[PDB]
């Protein structure tokens, strides 16, 4: 290369950059943090607050470092007169017109125009005219506009534009009447909305489910994962005691980069309501407080009296790993093997862990020019996977889509909506097949709808054929991915957690449970739940699964246990507990270990790390959290291993490739629980 | 035993101009010339005796501190007869987590100066009781705040925590409101010891800027 | 009495000393540092010093120790009464016990700042 | 292509969606969400005012309803609570245009609810 | 009250005059009332109609402080 | 011969011979036995006989040292014997093996969600 990495001199250091950088990521990688209002890593640069003015030799004005490149042998001052000159004299322009709002204003205390005037800044100011006021803006039930505080930085405007996709943020006037928002009355309708308003480095733009509420120095924080999807966004959940008082995402840059999408965002006031706090006995009266006791021995003489194979075992959405194993290894000690997910597939094969989950990762997804997505809603099953997209559509992937036409915020390719479709595309009816053969490297990416379909295994071989006909893998990449949209499904499937063949056969000629265990299963279907039967309900809210069981044993939530969760790349990832366990609530797994003693065969492991060590002896890269293994690819040999699943259950040709979230709000128990979700579906159905 | 009151006149003047200048400029100098095996570090600073000068600050090894200090009180020109206190400052991330501080005052001469000695835990810390008579209801201090052992101490006991008392209060690692509280018994007619229970929890207010550029 | 001067009383710094309460209500600057100033507090710089004051019981010094934050690190407090008691069993002998009261009460000593 | 999604179709719990708190007119739009916290929820208080006043007692809400809006000449005004700048608020500057007395701005420090008839209008 | 005299019984436009704080009384200032202005009583320490907080016993229904909604089935 | 200098057993030595003053001055006659005592005592030191190095080896001998001290001036009374010396003691020897076949853990389970911070 033709000296990639050019040489400049920050105050006389010599610092080496890559070409392209700008004079401000100069500063960066010398360890001098340049002040910025402006400027944003994910963002295009606009250069208008005028707060990164440094001094470059032999240039008579300041230069602004977030736009300007950086030349070979280029000598940058960061500390000169004329530089702090320049920063106190845009702060003094910056601050004239700011109202003296810090008492009501939610940004006091973690505001970037604060600190930045208390370090860079005078003491002082000399106006003493009127300032300029301006009329609030209503923006939907998530974001809050106190719009005299606008610093007109347009980092909303190029949010909205670049990443949400949405558009319907502009600066409206001229002048000192410049003003940020919609010139008529709308509604801020991306499901990436609440990013904005950490995106704003004032309290211009704060977020309204919390407002007035706390102060950010009054807060202990907890670095936690997100589980209302698939995708396990990285995240920071605030506290104050016993309560959660917001959350909010954290940098990782293989997962979520910096966003969260608004159901992870603002479903935590699900978690104040509802909740299952002691453990009740349904008596002639009804269900009834009980003692742990009672409890663990009336749900151990139901299990003990019934045989066997009357005995079937539900996962929830977000139960994590170490319960269901527990409750797993509970069910299998005592001659059980119904057991099945909420989260659907329940009888599909799990033999090899390429063919469930993203074989090029998150991030490696980025190195792809033509995408294919099959039978999927992206923007709805991950909206943050769903940027990332539309953030490989700006800088030049093409993306093509098989299945039901959707909204994507970017332009596709619409291939075709059945699974006639697909094997016309396979065969060579369709140009994107040509496209798919010239392109370097091609994806493909299958949704959680299409594992749902009782026809899946045929439309399985019709994808691995196309990807052998493409070329999507091959020596050096491999670009076949599978989605979720759950958090507990791929840990299941990397557990075994799944019915036995006996269990399987008692299905089909429909034998029907006594006893049936709901490890926080709420979305349960009817043909999994008899009327009539036993019903052992373990979870932390009460909802449709606690209103039909005669045994309740009070569990953890998210934010009160530190389990583990793996997301559709195959990465093992954990929760922190960041409030305490509430009321007479236990561990999850220790609920199932202490009914196991009370069964009479006791569980093998005693403590939360002998649990996590029988999770890493039945699959050993359990062990290495926050790492992601590279999976084996066996070609054709699993699909001609399952060829007996093909010639059985046929292909439907005529039903579409579809996507089963119908209620992006509203997916679980908490999220059902929280009264902002019932708002935010409110406001879409009180605009027409 | 110095400052004998000699003048019956008021003086408008605080020491003469060549023993001034020499006790603040050249006094760092001049110690490590003499005693050069004594001194690992020095630092010049701002001054302990008034906001306008500059005073040294000698760091020494623990085998070589009792000849220092006595250097230090009977030479000469360095008459440091005064010892104001020894205390330590707990360093967590040391491999050595204790600095061993003495500050001393020279009637003679209207200076001060202050000494600093390295150890960890379990290294003892010659005593000065023999040089100095106050070193030892610091040292006792010292031992009952955090731990420093001083060998050669008459009766290294603890003089200002509860009776029973194990634990030292002034480390880092310490919790500031303990693991113990007292109440009255009514059943055991005793005042009773019992593990910590608090009706509020303290609350902790993380103020700190993430733009501040003085922390270190 | 007689040498009291008119002027400022307060150090005009700022960014160290809180602003009036009129300013701090016509001022954004003056609210900014009225309310940094009463929460985080101003930042010392990393360092150490000991002063000495004469107080009327002797020297009272404070230790301060520096790393830079809004707190201190260490703040050792060295009182005069704590020197002054510690001589109680070389003034005391041979005394008797209607001296010890007056020896106590002429070394001058307060068990608050001897008991920090 | 791409069909419209009906939002009127998708289901809502009674239980959740009889209990958002909202707002009357004030300093929002009528029926907005409103922020709450945790406070008063194992006591079943739903209100503010509730949370911390017990009784018939008038409370600070009620005082403030009970005082008119003022008609103000100009575009802006300046808010501090009181004839001394002193003893008030720090200044809040207020827009005046587009406001009537039907529909007046008020300030977010005091409470008061100014007007102007000066904005064309 | 000769019998049960209390100085918590002095009204405030007379306590600072009569604590040598200021020199005004009502018979030469005209002080600004309130309308929510509760007028000076005796104190009721010591018997039952005392000040109690909301958790108390003594409340007409005592507050359970629990941050969060349990389910009633 | 014996790590250390033997300094273990001459400072359990110092305290055995120590012990009968004590119990006649806390008047624990009719409480605990001195050959209990001892044996609680020995129990006290069987906790460090992993320690490798001399110089901690010092350091806990200083502080039983001080310990004993302050038994012995009668800075701490009898109750405090009680709380902190002899019935932990009979806790750990009482609890083996008990007349009921719950677990540990199961019996962690039904008193609370954490752990017991303590004694
Ligand atoms: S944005 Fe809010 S907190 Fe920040 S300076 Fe302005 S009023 Fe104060
Ligand atoms: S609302 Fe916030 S992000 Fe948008 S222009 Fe104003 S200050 Fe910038
Ligand atoms: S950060 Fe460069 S001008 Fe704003």
């Amino acid at each position: 290369p033709p000296s990639d990495h050019l040489e400049v001199f920050v105050n006389e250091q010599p610092v080496k950059i890559p070409k392209g950088s700008s004079v401000l990521q100069a500063c960066d990688a010398a360890g001098i943090d340049i002040p910025r209002f402006c400027y944003h890593q994910r963002l295009s640069i606009a250069g208008n607050c005028r707060m990164c003015l440094v001094e470059v030799e032999k240039v008579p004005k300041p230069v602004a470092s977030c736009a300007m490149p950086a030349g070979p042998g280029m000598k940058i001052k960061t500390e000169t007169p004329m530089v702090k000159k320049a920063r106190e004299g845009v702060m003094e322009f910056l601050l004239i017109n700011h109202p003296l709002d810090c008492p009501i204003c939610d940004q006091g205390g973690e505001c970037d125009l604060q600190d930045q005037a208390m370090i860079f800044g005078s003491d002082r100011s000399r106006f003493v005219e009127a300032k300029r006021a301006v009329e609030d803006k209503n923006l939907g039930p998530l974001v809050k506009t106190v719009m005299t505080r606008c610093i007109q930085c347009t980092r909303c405007v190029r949010f909205a534009s670049e990443v949400a996709g949405t558009a319907e943020l502009g600066v409206t006037g001229r002048g000192r009447d410049s003003e940020i928002g919609t010139y008529v009355e709308k509604l801020m309708g991306s499901e990436l909305s609440g990013n904005v308003v950490d995106l704003c480095p004032v309290g211009a733009l704060t977020s309204k489910p919390y407002a007035f509420t706390a102060r950010s120095w009054e807060l202990k924080g907890t670095e936690s994962i997100d589980v209302s999807d698939g995708l396990g966004a990285n995240i920071r959940v605030d506290a104050r005691g016993t309560e959660v008082m917001r959350i909010l995402p954290r940098l990782n840059e293989a997962v979520n980069e910096e966003w969260l999408s608004d159901k992870g965002r603002y479903q935590y006031d699900g978690l104040k309501h509802q909740r299952l706090d002691k453990p009740m006995v349904k008596g002639p009266k009804g269900l009834q407080v009980a003692t742990w006791q009672d409890a663990l021995g009336a749900a151990a003489a139901a299990l003990t009296s019934a045989a066997p194979g009357e005995v079937r075992g539900i996962a929830g959405k977000l139960a994590d790993a170490e319960s269901m194993v527990a409750l797993m290894d509970l069910l299998r000690g005592l001659g059980a093997g119904d057991l099945a997910h909420e989260g659907g597939f329940s009888d599909m094969p799990a033999d090899v862990r390429s063919t469930y989950t993203a074989n090029t990762t998150v991030q490696g997804l980025e190195q792809s020019d033509l995408v294919l997505l099959v039978g999927t809603n992206p923007r709805w099953e991950s909206p943050v996977f769903n940027a990332r997209l539309r953030k490989m559509f700006l800088d030049g992937t093409q993306v093509g889509l098989v299945g039901a036409p959707v909204d994507l915020t970017y332009k596709y390719e619409h291939v075709g909506s059945d699974p006639a479709a697909l094997a016309a595309l396979a065969a060579g009816q369709h140009p994107f097949l040509e496209r798919l053969k010239k392109a370097a490297r091609p994806a493909v990416v299958v949704g959680p709808g299409v594992l749902r379909r009782a026809d899946r295994e045929a439309v399985m071989k019709a994808v691995h054929e196309l990807c052998g006909k493409a070329g999507v893998v091959k020596e050096g990449w491999n670009g076949f991915n599978v989605i979720h949209d759950t958090a507990s499904r791929v840990a299941a499937l990397d557990m075994g957690f799944g019915p036995s063949a006996a269990a399987r056969a008692r299905r089909a000629q429909g034998a029907q449970p006594k006893v049936v265990y709901l490890l926080g299963s709420d979305d349960y279907s009817e043909e999994d739940v008899p009327e009539g039967a036993f019903v052992i309900y373990q979870g932390h809210h009460g909802d449709r699964g606690a209103s039909r069981a005669n045994v309740v044993l009070p569990g953890a939530a998210y934010t009160e246990k530190s389990g583990l969760y793996v997301n559709f790349e195959g990465r093992v990832q954990q929760t922190r507990a960041a409030v305490p366990l509430v009321g007479d609530a236990r561990e999850d797994w220790a609920i199932l270990r202490a009914l196991s003693e009370v069964v009479g065969k006791r569980l093998p492991y005693d403590s939360h790390a002998a649990v996590r060590a029988r999770l890493a002896g039945i699959a050993p890269h359990f062990a290495n959290i926050d790492a992601v293994q590279t999976p084996v690819w066996l070609n054709g040999e699993y699909v001609k291993g399952v060829e007996a699943l093909a010639k059985a259950a046929p292909l439907q040709p005529s039903a579409p490739l579809t996507s089963t979230i119908s209620n992006f709000y509203m997916t679980d128990a908490i999220s059902r629980a929280s009264r902002t979700m019932a708002k935010c579906i409110q406001a879409r159905q009180q605009t027409k | 035993g110095y400052a004998y009151a000699r003048k019956t006149t008021d003086k408008d003047y605080i020491a003469s101009e060549h023993m001034q200048a020499f006790g603040n400029t050249q006094l760092t100098d001049y110690i490590i010339k003499t005693v050069p095996k004594f001194v690992k570090m020095a630092v010049t600073g701002p001054a302990q005796s008034s906001v306008l000068y500059q005073e040294p600050t000698i760091y020494t090894t623990p085998e070589s501190l009792v000849p220092l200090m006595v250097f230090l009180r009977d030479h000469t020109n360095t008459q440091f007869k005064c010892l104001l206190d020894v205390t330590a400052v707990d360093f967590p991330e040391r491999a050595a987590r204790f600095e061993v501080v003495y500050h001393l005052l020279s009637p003679r001469w209207n200076n001060r100066i202050r000494v600093k000695v390295c150890v960890d835990e379990v290294t003892a810390v010659p005593t000065l009781c023999k040089v100095f008579n106050t070193a030892n209801w610091f040292e006792r201090e010292t031992w009952d705040m955090f731990g420093v052992f001083f060998s050669g101490h008459p009766d290294l006991r603890r003089i200002l925590t509860d009776y029973g008392f194990t634990g030292h209060p002034l480390r880092k690692d310490f919790p500031m409101t303990g693991y113990q509280e007292v109440r009255y018994d009514y059943g055991k007619k005793r005042v009773v010891s019992e593990p910590l229970e608090l009706t509020q929890e303290f609350r902790y207010f993380d103020f700190n800027s993430p733009w501040e550029t003085l922390n270190r | 009495l007689n040498e009291m001067p008119d002027g400022l009383y307060k150090s005009p710094d700022g960014k160290v000393c809180p602003p009036s309460r009129s300013t701090m209500k016509q001022s954004m600057e003056a609210l900014i540092h009225h309310f940094k100033l009463y929460t985080e507090g101003f930042h010392v710089p990393a360092g150490e010093t000991y002063r000495a004051v004469e107080a009327p019981k002797g020297e009272f010094g404070v230790y301060l120790v520096s790393r830079g934050g809004n707190r201190p690190y260490r703040c050792k407090i060295r009182s005069p009464g704590y020197a002054h008691l510690q001589m109680t069993d070389v003034i005391s002998r041979g005394a008797m016990l209607a001296d010890v009261v007056t020896i106590i009460g002429t070394l001058d000593v307060v068990f608050g700042e001897i008991d920090r | 292509v791409v069909p419209t999604f009906d939002w009127k179709k998708v289901p809502v719990p009674s239980t959740t969606a009889k209990d958002i708190p909202v707002t009357v007119k004030g300093a929002t739009p009528a029926g907005d969400l409103r922020a709450t916290s945790g406070l008063g929820l194992g006591d079943g208080i739903k209100n503010h005012t509730d949370k911390w006043l017990d009784g018939d007692k008038k409370s600070p809400m009620e005082y403030i309803n009970e005082v008119a809006p003022i008609k103000v000449k100009g575009l802006v005004v300046a808010s501090y609570g009181s004839d001394d700048p002193a003893l008030g608020c720090p200044v809040e500057y207020i827009n005046l245009k587009g406001t009537s007395l039907e529909n007046p701005a008020v300030c977010k420090y005091t409470g008061n609810r100014y007007y102007s008839d000066d904005w064309k209008g | 009250d000769k019998f049960d005299y209390n100085p918590t019984t002095i009204p405030p436009e007379w306590h600072g005059w009569l604590n040598y704080i200021n020199d005004y009384n009502p018979t030469n200032t005209q002080f600004k009332q309130p309308t929510y202005q509760i007028e000076a009583s005796m104190t009721k320490t010591g018997t039952q109609t005392c000040y109690n907080p909301k958790g108390s016993w003594f409340s007409a229904k005592p507050r359970n402080w629990r941050k969060y909604e349990s389910w009633t089935p | 011969k014996r790590l250390f200098g033997g300094a273990a057993r001459h400072f359990y030595f110092e305290i055995c011979r120590c012990l009968p003053f004590i119990q006649r001055l806390h008047k624990m006659e009719e409480m605990v036995s001195l050959k209990e005592l001892r044996a609680i005592v020995k129990e006290k030191f069987k906790e460090y006989k992993d320690v490798k190095d001399g110089r901690v080896v010092d350091l806990l001998i200083f502080k039983g040292r001080e310990e004993i001290e302050t038994y012995l001036l009668m800075h701490k009374q009898r109750h405090h014997v009680v709380t902190e010396v002899v019935e932990p003691y009979y806790a750990k020897q009482r609890a083996v093996k008990k007349v009921t076949t719950n677990s540990p853990f199961l019996d962690s389970f039904l008193s609370s969600g954490y752990a017991a911070i303590g004694v």
